[PDB]
């Protein structure tokens, strides 16, 4: 979801959170940067049987001691 | 309309955009404030849309007030 | 009332602000502090308590007692 | 079978590999797409293929399709 800021993306996520319900989830930055088969990752634990995962506010990479995303 | 000062400046206004170059952005921007202070910041904000447009002329999309308000 | 007394004594009533040149400072805590041995602490001390008047003139918001009190 | 009329071309069938200089790109692709900064891509690849001929001069492995096929 690219787009300038205040455009009102945050309003899909509180009507899609409402319209399903427990099954969907939101899910801080440590998924795509930080290892998880390493050390406890709860994150990897808590999205079995799960229909919707959500990731947001991802900062600047440019930035002095950003770390970049692995793919 | 505002084309008539800038075509008194030289400049040639190419695909509707106003030709500011980085040098006079770095001078207007240092009349008021510190640059050795405020590096950081300003590159972070100027990455964001920097690109090389020439191998040597970068133009700037951005269009002072007081280069266009009479005093 | 009685800064145009030390506005004579290299003061400049800026903006009714007090400015001190550095080297004024400098001199007078090196009379009897060695400025080697403590050149850290009285640097910390100095952007700890640092103020901008501007991007190149600095001053300190203190007088000194024999600033004002004749000899 | 083309060597007849590359050899005027500066072809030279050193490890049986026979490209054009770099040098040539910037000037005709590479002049919006600039490898000083997007180009580190390529350039950890390209590395892989210099040898140590000349510091000044660089030969990249790569042929315009256009340059052979007339349009």
């Amino acid at each position: 979801f690219f787009g300038e800021t205040a455009t009102g993306k945050s309003t899909t996520k509180r009507l899609l959170k409402s319209a399903i319900g427990d099954l969907f989830v939101e899910t801080g930055q440590t998924i795509l940067t930080d290892v998880l088969d390493k050390g406890p990752n709860p994150f990897i634990a808590n999205m079995h049987l799960k229909r919707s995962v959500f990731c947001s506010e991802l900062p600047d990479f440019a930035c002095s001691g950003s770390k970049k995303i692995r793919s | 309309p505002l084309m008539t000062d800038l075509s008194k400046k030289g400049y040639i206004l190419y695909d509707n955009v106003v030709t500011l170059p980085l040098t006079t952005f770095q001078q207007k921007i240092s009349k008021y404030f510190n640059s050795r202070l405020f590096g950081h910041d300003i590159e972070s904000f100027i990455n964001r849309h920097k690109k090389f447009a020439n191998v040597s002329d970068e133009y700037l999309q951005y269009i002072f007030i007081e280069d266009i308000s009479s005093p």
